[PDB]
């Protein structure tokens, strides 16, 4: 056979001539031959009512797609057989699903999708305010994480069925017009379900990133919600709702950066932080660090001021948010002026110097008491969420050694002559870590400025891709250390300096500890070449640890260096167009940190009826939706029917309007 | 016909092909549409290969074959569907899963449904292990991680056993070889800690128990080249791998059984080509390979898995470049080989070479200015290895001028391509990253589905159901065809461009 | 303090309420009452030339409507056209145009604005009448005339020489006035490049019509049906040796070349008889190369002495004399690398050596070489063989052979004493012989780049590579006034203060001492490996401050070069590689087809070592060719104008005009 021989292998029953016609005349638009096919469809002749298409195409269905409700409404008068076409009219949004609903296989729908699941997946508002009108339920899922009787049951009986079902349930749930019609408080309902979506995606590995989307759905809408905002008593109606900031706090804390990161949400901020400050951004910048300035020297006065006289126009001065900020900024400052100062020997025990040391310490007790406190207040999920307050934690721990180790060699204890473990050597190594760390904690004060801000963001975001390619060339460094190690341990020799830190470099792959030093220092090229020689004239495997040194340093320098260059590419442009919305937001963070009425006093210093309101706040949240949602719902209906476009199927409602308009004409004439 | 007219007939080749790689036709009128995507698909890559001109037709219609494929796949809204999908052989198999997997259908390997159905027989009898908090998980896999050898001399002794078939999960097999690997590289971490024996025999508190480890790794490579072949094996590089530190360590033994046996003085005083010393060098590089093959572990992982398959796709292009740059070190070499030369020395030095304090005849031979120019990218090689002891400023002047050409022409030009062109290279295979991860994640897991080398590496060494089966696979498939051309007319009469 | 808006200019003139009826009428179809409107126009109540809103009068409205019936009815009644006929040529409708030959720049023509909305239909109808189009001047053309036009408006002259060379490079007009479209559009994209060259301020709209021109070409050659047919398109000569390929390979035609159909030809072409080696695997192939490059040498001297017979027939294929020259050149290298290892004879003191066996192969080797260099000479040109890069590097490194020969020759006749090479003059011809020698080793083998070209994998890469060069050197620039800079700087400094610079194992404080030496120090800093160490900028009798200024110079050279100018070259070489390897193929594909085209001519067959009534049949075929060719691409491409360009709101304007027009003949009629 030099031929390929075509046959249909899935066959079917097909058409009659007249049945063809039939559906010919159901596509065009006579509807007098439909009228008459129809009449002699009541007598037994070869044409029936629910007849069936090779495509799978009813008479109904097609009169559906076609957007004839005269059509549909004569198949109904003469009791058409109605399988899932009101799936059909709801998915096309036709206008004939009233006339679906008030009337009385293959299907194209997952036989879990019901009329108002599918009508939310559409989101057509007009058809979803129909069905919940007529009376419809969703039903309720289950917890993300949750192991009931009935999940595994359906699990073992249909895996996919059961995802496919919660899924098409999150995806009617997560829908802009559902909320808008059907939910109390439509902000929450967005913040919850994007929590839940969330969370559903890390679970569900498969379907991430539908419930991704989802989840990003949600938010976009509370942020087009949150848009719809006219007045400013609008939006601190809306914001400060609780069932002080309220809704703000909720939206930070289910991370919605869209909702925040607004221009009326930021106006309100900034309005709240430069509190009672005319003026202040339209100034000057040199102006403005000279007042900084001002204000950085004189926060030992204002936070006397505050522990002596709350009352008083000084000690309410402190309380403006931006000032307690450039207040708690400058006594970190000092903080570490006095670190700097420490900075710039031949007893055991040492005692603190008179001047310099001993004002440091109520810094650092300070800053204990104030992570205790915050660690007490909020939880310790946020604690560990937050990457300073781990650096911070640190820092705090390695004073606290750091005293430990002084109390402990002054009530126990040449420097030349002292043992390598010595508690003041140790004192002062942990010191000048925690120090390192003190001074590190200045970069999260760049999150105020505007310039800085975004690029400190960015570069803080881009860490967890940096730690996998750290555990990547971590492993490469075990293996060749491993490899180096085991070649050259043979010949180790015993020579004041043994290892690769004098100028006569030796010992490098003796040991392994001594072996992952030496693989570490080769990517700066501190590692000389003639640490790969041996005493005996091993040419052979001299040369074969060169070659391994060789063949490491090609790796983690040329190709690994250089695929970590990519891919901070990659992520840099990935993360470089929310730049604005992150820096915002932890911009907002920052301020509400210094917003609240507590912990306004620098860390030296930091040691020393109803129901009627309710009702009131309630009704007035409800008024002040009701017009949000309005708005939103005119401004999508007005958004969706403009950049839609054009498809095939509204040219071919053209052409079967046409065709219905002249077949009617003839039939006139 | 390509004699008397080759454009003619390469156009009719490429209609035919194209006629028959459609969708609707595939749909219509093929008994199999998955068998005849799949060879379809295999064909027209095969012909791409071939026909260098109309690559990018071939290529397309291979893509279209895969494609349609994926959105077959995508109908099945039944479990029971995907089962009798996946398991049709046409002679709980999964062979359909397979032959996806053997002609590189990453798109319909990587479909959500599957996913889940792989998942699914990967955590075999796990109630609600991909739920389960993170900690817990680390702690239960430590768990298994330390009874790895209980639970094989378990399905040693007893396979029917509840705790022998607890080996028989592929999540809990998977664990337990990890858990063997890492025991094994502890292992070859121990051997160099804690001599002058020309005919050191092995000790027996590392050494003599790498051995069993080295013949059930050999063993375990001998098993997985018979069943399935060379040309899967060759084309996978940790196999590659594999089989080269498997051959690493059968010449370290060898050598050691022959410095045993023979050569039987203090260490100083061995030559430089004595049997043990080549020994303890192929065991070091062997002890690289094998540690070195920790990262085909990162694929199970859902972090490190697209970063480790992204670098397994750059690393073509490393050795594209590697070609250049090694075309330009030959150059270079040559020609500062021509120049220096005449001026080499002995002059009872301890030293000739680059590799010591006082660095010199540098490019005295090929073989050293080779090493020489080598080491000139990571900075190890001095300005003053390019002068002579004579007075000849030219020479000197001429060399220092090639070798700051060469340097210039490696760091400056050629790494900062490279990393332009690696930096283009990874902004275009992030985009499809996940389907090639899942696709390695796949089959790694399938490669702990099968019943036989269950066991750890120390512990290695009929015509009225096929008819049923038929007449059951033609029908998902009619309902799977009929979904797939409804599907296909609805998006298709949705086309948002109005011509 | 309220802006109270104004209208400054007046535009639209109200008048009578019969302008406005005549304007609302137009615009909806509205047959009967324009008629009626006309007709008391002819009575003499309004004026034709109605201006609206827009500016648009009926004749415009009507035109934009796309209406040929109340257009002809304007027409009958005398209405003024003004330019009328170009408003109907852009709406591009076959009926107004025609109807017409029964703002907009007054530079231009009818025809001009024809071949600017490239339709084909009012072209062929715009050139039934006798239509002459001036003809523009050279793009060094500097006569009186051309210093006359642009005195008066430079604007103007401009503007119109773009407006005619728009008009040209058309396809419709290409395909009706020329007899062969693929050398006018190869000649018209090389004039527009080079006028976009000469013209710099004009130079997107030029390169747009060179590209346009090109696309043309491209897809007139993506015609052909048969090989026959594009065997004669391939070789036809404008008056076996394919001169239009050569030619579109010479205009720079990379989007012609990498034409599926032309590399398929050029394959077939290419690989000759051996048809079967496209088919054969992949370690037949290497083996097949690897024997034809093994006995080369055998299959040269088999040709030298009998070319007709079958032994003749293999080396003529331009695959297996391409695979003869490759191992010809890497036994070439194999000679210089042997060089080395024969040269061990105590021949390194020798003050002019006697020449080698390997010394007579090379000179013999040279000038082979040298003759097939002259040979490429005489045969294609002296500019093009300067174009391109490898015939540059083999010229240098010809001409550094015949300086090291020369010296050679030269130290042997006059320089035989023999000695030790330690007391040796630094200048003596034999150094200089075997430093020029080490530099032609350098470069031959840096020569072998260029056969990577010919490689599907390394191809392309080394294409990208070679075009991403220009950077380099326009940052070369850039950095080399940095250093002199610095050089000046640091060695105004330090002026005032055995082995002596940098090339030393303790590096002195004397190598900023001079203006090369500082050259040198700052040269090393670039790498940022510790070439150079810092001690070097401590002076030597302890003048704290001019050495922490050295140092501090230094420090900001070092941060200028490493931290920022190499990071910035990073990034130009990011964004030259992504607009590169865009195109990358075609690149490859044009550079593998000049590569190939080399090697197709029989006039450079043997490796360097060993070295009328036709007339008229070719225009008739090639004349039936073009016009199949022509007939096939009009039929493609305007089913490419139905089928691919989408609706725009005109097209939602015209139907609603036809619906009026429908519903006012309905109530005209009921
Ligand atoms: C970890 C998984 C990801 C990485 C996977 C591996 C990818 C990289 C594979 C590299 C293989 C080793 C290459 C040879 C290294 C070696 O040991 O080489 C070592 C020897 C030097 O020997 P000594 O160290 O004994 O002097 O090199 C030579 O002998 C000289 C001739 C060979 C030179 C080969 C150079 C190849 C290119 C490497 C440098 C590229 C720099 C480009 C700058 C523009
Ligand atoms: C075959 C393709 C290979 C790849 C493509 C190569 C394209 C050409 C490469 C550049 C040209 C050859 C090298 C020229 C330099 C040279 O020969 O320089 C070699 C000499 C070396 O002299 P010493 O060794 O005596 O110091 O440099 C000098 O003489 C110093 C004075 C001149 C300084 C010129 C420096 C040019 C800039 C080069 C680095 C640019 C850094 C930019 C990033 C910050
Ligand atoms: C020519 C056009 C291109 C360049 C345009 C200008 C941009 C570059 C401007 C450079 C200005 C001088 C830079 C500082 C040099 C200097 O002060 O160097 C001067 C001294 C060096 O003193 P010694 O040389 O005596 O040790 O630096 C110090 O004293 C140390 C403390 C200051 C360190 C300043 C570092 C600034 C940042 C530079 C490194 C950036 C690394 C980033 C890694 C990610
Ligand atoms: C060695 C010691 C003394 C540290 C030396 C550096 C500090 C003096 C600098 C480093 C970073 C600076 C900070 C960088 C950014 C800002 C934000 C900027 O303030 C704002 O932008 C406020 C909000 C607004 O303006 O909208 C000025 C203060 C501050 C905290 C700066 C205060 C001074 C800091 C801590
Ligand atoms: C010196 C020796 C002891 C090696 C030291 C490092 C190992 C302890 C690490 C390095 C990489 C690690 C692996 C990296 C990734 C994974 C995947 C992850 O498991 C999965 O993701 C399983 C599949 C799934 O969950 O879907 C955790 C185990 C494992 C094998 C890790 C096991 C522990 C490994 C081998
Ligand atoms: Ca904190
Ligand atoms: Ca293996
Ligand atoms: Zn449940
Ligand atoms: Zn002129």
């Amino acid at each position: 056979r030099d031929r390929i021989p075509l046959r249909i292998v899935r066959a079917e029953s097909e058409l009659s001539p007249s049945e063809k016609a039939y559906l010919n005349a159901v596509e065009k638009g006579d509807y007098a031959s439909v009228k008459k096919s129809l009449e002699e469809a009541e007598i037994y002749f070869k044409i029936n009512i629910n007849c069936i298409d090779p495509l799978g195409r009813t008479a109904l269905l097609i009169a559906i797609e076609n957007e004839n409700l005269e059509l549909i409404e004569l198949l109904l008068s003469f009791n058409v057989y109605v399988g899932d076409a009101l799936l059909h009219a709801i998915r096309k949004e036709v206008v004939g699903a009233v006339e679906l609903l008030l009337n009385h296989q293959f299907s194209e729908f997952t036989p879990d999708i019901t009329p108002i699941i599918l009508a939310a997946h559409t989101n057509n508002y007009e058809i979803i305010k129909l069905l919940v009108q007529k009376g419809v339920s969703v039903p309720r899922p289950h917890e993300v994480r949750c192991n009931c009787v009935e999940c595994v049951s359906s699990s073992d009986v249909d895996s996919l069925r059961h995802s496919r079902s919660r899924l098409n349930i999150y995806k009617a749930l997560a829908s802009p017009s559902l909320i808008a019609l059907s939910s109390e408080d439509p902000f929450l309902t967005a913040f919850q379900l994007s929590w839940e979506l969330q969370e559903l995606s890390k679970v569900e590995n498969e379907f991430k990133s539908e419930y991704e989307e989802l989840s990003r759905q949600c938010k976009q809408f509370a942020k087009d919600l949150l848009d719809q905002t006219r007045s400013s008593r609008e939006l601190e109606i809306i914001l400060n709702y609780r069932d002080d900031l309220a809704r703000l706090k909720l939206a930070i804390k289910y991370r919605q950066k869209e909702f925040v990161a607004q221009p009326n949400c930021q106006q309100l901020l900034a309005s709240r932080w430069y509190d009672e400050f005319p003026g202040w951004r339209r100034r000057h910048w040199a102006v403005k660090m000279v007042t900084c300035f001002i204000i950085g020297l004189l926060f030992p006065v204002f936070s006397v001021c505050y522990l002596i006289a709350p009352k008083s126009p000084l000690g309410l001065f402190i309380r403006k948010p931006f000032i307690k900020f450039i207040c708690h900024t400058a006594s970190y400052l000092t903080f570490l002026f006095l670190l700097l100062l420490a900075s710039q020997d031949l007893n055991r025990q040492g005692p603190p110097p008179t001047i310099v040391e001993w004002m440091i310490l109520p810094w650092v007790l300070g800053f204990i008491w104030g992570e205790i406190k915050q660690m007490w207040d909020g939880g310790l999920q946020d604690y560990i969420h937050d990457w300073w307050n781990l650096m911070d934690f640190v820092m705090n721990s390695l004073y606290l050694a750091t005293i430990s180790l002084k109390i402990v060699a002054f009530v126990k204890y040449p420097r030349e002559s002292w043992d390598m473990w010595h508690p003041t050597l140790v004192a002062e190594a942990l010191f000048a870590i925690a120090n390192i760390f003190s001074s590190l904690r200045l970069i999260s004060l760049f999150t105020a400025n505007s310039h800085l801000g975004p690029l400190q963001i960015s570069l803080g975001r881009m860490l967890l891709d940096i730690l996998k390619f750290l555990f990547i060339y971590c492993l490469v460094l075990l293996a060749f250390a491993n490899g180096l190690n085991q070649l050259y341990f043979y010949y180790e020799e015993t020579l004041t300096c043994k290892g690769i830190r004098c100028e006569k470099q030796n010992n490098a792959f003796s040991t392994l500890f001594e072996t992952l030093q030496s693989l570490f220092w080769s990517i700066f090229g501190l590692i000389n070449l003639y640490v790969t020689n041996v005493k005996a004239q091993h040419e052979f495997t001299e040369f074969v640890g060169a070659t391994m040194f060789g063949t490491y340093n090609v790796i983690s320098l040329v190709v690994l260096l250089n695929m970590l260059i990519a891919m901070m590419n990659n992520s840099y442009q990935l993360i470089a167009d929310h730049a604005d919305i992150e820096w915002k937001f932890a911009r907002t963070k920052l301020w509400m940190s210094y917003f609240e009425e507590g912990g306004t006093l620098p860390t030296p210093f930091n040691v020393i009826r109803r129901a009627a309101d309710n009702l009131r706040r309630h009704h007035q949240y409800q008024e002040v939706m009701r017009n949000l949602v309005k708005r939103y719902v005119a401004a999508m209906i007005r958004d969706a029917k403009t950049e839609e476009g054009l498809t095939e199927e509204n040219f071919k409602e053209l052409k079967q309007d046409i065709s219905s308009f002249r077949f009617e004409v003839l039939g006139l004439l | 016909s390509s004699d008397v007219d080759s454009l003619r007939h390469s156009r009719s080749r490429l209609n035919i092909y194209k006629a028959l790689a459609s969708p609707s036709l595939i749909a219509l009128s093929s008994e199999d549409p998955f068998l005849t995507a799949f060879q379809l698909s295999w064909e027209l890559q095969e012909l791409s290969k071939v026909e260098n001109e109309f690559k990018s037709e071939y290529e397309e219609l291979s893509r279209q074959c895969k494609q349609f494929a994926k959105d077959l796949l995508d109908q099945t809204r039944s479990s029971r569907e995907l089962e009798i999908i996946l398991n049709y052989r046409d002679d709980n198999d999964l062979a359909r899963l397979k032959l996806a997997i053997k002609y590189r259908q990453k798109e319909f390997v990587a479909q959500p449904n599957c996913q889940q159905l792989l998942a699914s027989r990967w955590y075999d009898e796990f109630p609600g292990w991909r739920r389960r908090h993170w900690a817990v998980k680390m702690v239960t896999c430590f768990i298994i991680g330390l009874l790895f050898p209980v639970f094989s001399v378990c399905y040693l002794i007893a396979p029917k056993s509840p705790l022998g078939l607890f080996i028989r999960k592929p999540f809990i097999k998977f664990i337990c070889h990890t858990a063997s690997y890492l025991t094994f590289l502890f292992l070859l971490l121990l051997a160099s800690q804690h001599d002058l024996n020309r005919q050191g025999p092995p000790p027996t508190i590392v050494e003599w128990m790498i051995l069993p480890w080295v013949l059930g790794f050999i063993w375990g490579e001998i098993k997985q080249m018979w069943d399935g072949g060379l040309q899967d094996y060759i084309h996978d590089w940790w196999n590659l791998m594999d089989f080269v530190m498997n051959s690493l360590y059968l010449a370290t033994i060898s050598l050691k059984i022959v410095a045993f046996v023979k050569y039987s003085n203090p260490r100083e005083s061995w030559d430089m080509w004595h049997p043990t010393l080549v020994a303890e060098a192929l065991f070091a590089i062997a002890n690289i390979f094998s540690s070195l093959r920790l990262i085909s572990l990162f694929t199970a992982n859902s972090h490190l898995g697209p970063l480790q398959i992204s670098l397994g796709r750059m690393l073509l292009d490393i050795l594209k470049f590697l070609f250049i740059y090694c075309l330009v070190l030959l150059a270079f070499a040559n020609g500062l080989n021509q120049l220096y030369f005449y001026y080499e020395e002995t002059k009872g030095l301890t030293c000739k070479g680059i590799r010591c304090e006082k660095q010199n005849n540098a490019f005295s031979t090929l073989f050293e200015t080779l090493q020489s120019l080598f080491w000139s990218i990571f900075g190890l090689i001095n300005l003053y290895v390019t002068n002579v002891k004579a007075q000849h400023e030219f020479t000197e002047f001429v060399g220092a001028t090639m070798f700051g050409t060469y340097n210039v022409i490696s760091l400056v030009v050629l790494l900062n391509m490279l990393i332009a062109m690696m930096n283009n290279s990874y902004q275009l295979i992030a985009d499809h990253a996940d389907i090639e991860w899942k696709f390695a994640r796949t089959k790694l897991w399938m490669s702990y589905f099968e019943e036989g080398g269950t066991l750890p590496t120390p512990f290695n060494v009929r015509a009225a159901d096929n008819l049923r089966r038929h007449h059951q696979y033609q029908e998902v498939m009619r309902n799977l065809v009929k979904r797939y051309v409804a599907a296909m007319i609805r998006d298709a009469k949705t086309e948002e461009g109005l011509t | 303090e309220v802006m109270a808006l104004k209208d400054v200019r007046e535009v639209k003139e109200e008048n009578t309420l019969n302008e406005k009826l005549f304007l609302l009428a137009c615009d909806k179809g509205d047959y009967y009452m324009v008629k009626k409107i006309l007709e008391e126009n002819s009575s003499g109540d309004l004026n034709i030339n109605c201006v609206d809103v827009l500016g648009r009068n009926a004749v415009t409205i009507t035109i934009e409507n796309e209406n040929l019936d109340i257009l002809q009815l304007l027409l009958d009644y005398g209405c003024q056209s003004a330019d009328a006929l170009l408003v109907a040529i852009d709406s591009e409708v076959v009926g107004a145009v025609d109807i017409l030959l029964n703002s907009t720049t007054m530079d231009v023509a009818p025809v001009i604005l024809a071949a600017h909305r490239n339709n084909y239909e009012i072209l062929t109808m715009l050139l039934k009448q006798d239509v002459s189009l001036p003809k523009p001047h050279a793009v060094g053309c500097e006569c009186t005339l051309c210093s006359a036009k642009n005195k008066k408006d430079s604007l103007r002259h401009s503007r119109f020489r773009l407006d005619i060379y728009r008009c040209l490079a058309s396809p419709a007009l290409i395909m009706l006035t020329e007899e062969d479209p693929i050398l006018r559009a190869f000649e018209l994209s090389a004039d527009l490049k080079e006028l976009s060259l000469v013209e710099v301020e004009f130079r997107n709209d030029y390169e747009e019509l060179a590209r346009q021109c090109k696309m043309f070409a491209k897809d007139l050659l993506a015609q052909a049906r048969n090989s026959r047919e594009l065997e004669v398109i391939l070789n036809h000569t404008s008056s076996m040796n394919l001169s239009r390929l050569k030619l579109a390979i010479k205009y720079n035609q990379k989007e012609f070349v990498s034409q599926s159909n032309c590399q398929q030809f050029l394959n077939t072409v290419w690989f000759g008889q051996m048809s079967g080696y496209r088919r054969k695997p992949t370690c037949k192939k290497i083996m097949t190369v690897l024997t034809v490059g093994i006995f080369w040498p055998v299959l040269s001297l088999c040709y030298l002495i009998a070319p007709k017979s079958q032994f003749g027939r293999i080396i003529h294929t331009p695959f297996m004399k391409f695979i003869i020259h490759g191992a010809s050149y890497f036994t070439f290298l194999l000679l210089l690398n042997l060089y080395s290892l024969v040269y061990n004879e105590d021949k390194k003191n020798t003050m002019g050596p006697a020449l080698e066996r390997i010394d007579y192969l090379l000179i013999l080797w040279i000038i082979g070489m040298i003759w097939s260099d002259i040979k490429r000479l005489w045969y294609e040109g002296l500019e093009d063989f300067l174009e391109e890069s490898r015939n540059q590097l083999s010229f240098v490194m010809n001409s550094l052979y015949l300086a090291t020969f020369a010296l050679k020759v030269v130290a042997h006749n006059k320089f035989h004493d023999f000695a030790d090479r330690k007391d040796w003059d630094a200048f003596h011809p034999t150094l200089v012989a075997e430093g020029l020698f080490a530099f032609a080793n350098v470069l031959s083998y840096l020569r072998l780049f260029f056969m990577y070209t010919t490689s599907s994998i390394l191809g392309p890469l080394q294409i990208s590579m070679g075009q991403m060069l220009q950077d380099f050197g326009k940052f070369l620039g850039m950095f080399l006034l940095v250093l002199f800079s610095f050089t000046i700087g640091l060695t105004q400094l330090y002026d005032k203060g055995d082995c002596v610079g940098i090339f030393c194992e303790q590096q002195s404080n004397d190598t900023f001492h001079s203006f090369i030496g500082t050259c040198f120090a700052l040269f090393w800093y670039i790498f940022s490996l510790a070439h150079v160490a810092i001690f070097v900028t401590r002076f030597s009798y302890g003048e704290e401050l001019q050495s922490f200024v050295g140092a501090v110079i230094v420090g900001t050279y070092n941060v200028v070069v490493v931290i920022v100018l190499t990071k910035l070259l990073v990034a130009m070489l990011h964004k030259s590689f992504q607009l590169i390897a865009n195109h990358e193929d075609k690149e490859w594909k044009f550079a593998r087809a000049k590569l190939w085209l080399s090697y197709f001519d029989d006039k450079c067959t043997l490796p360097p070592p060993f070295n009328r009534n036709l007339k008229q049949k070719r225009d008739e075929n090639y004349q039936k060719v073009m016009c199949c060719l022509v007939h096939r691409y009009l039929t493609s491409m305007r089913q490419k104008m139905q089928s691919t360009d989408q609706a725009t709101v005109e097209n939602l304007n015209e139907l609603r005009q036809d619906l009026s027009k429908f519903r006012n003949e309905i109530r005209d009629l009921l």
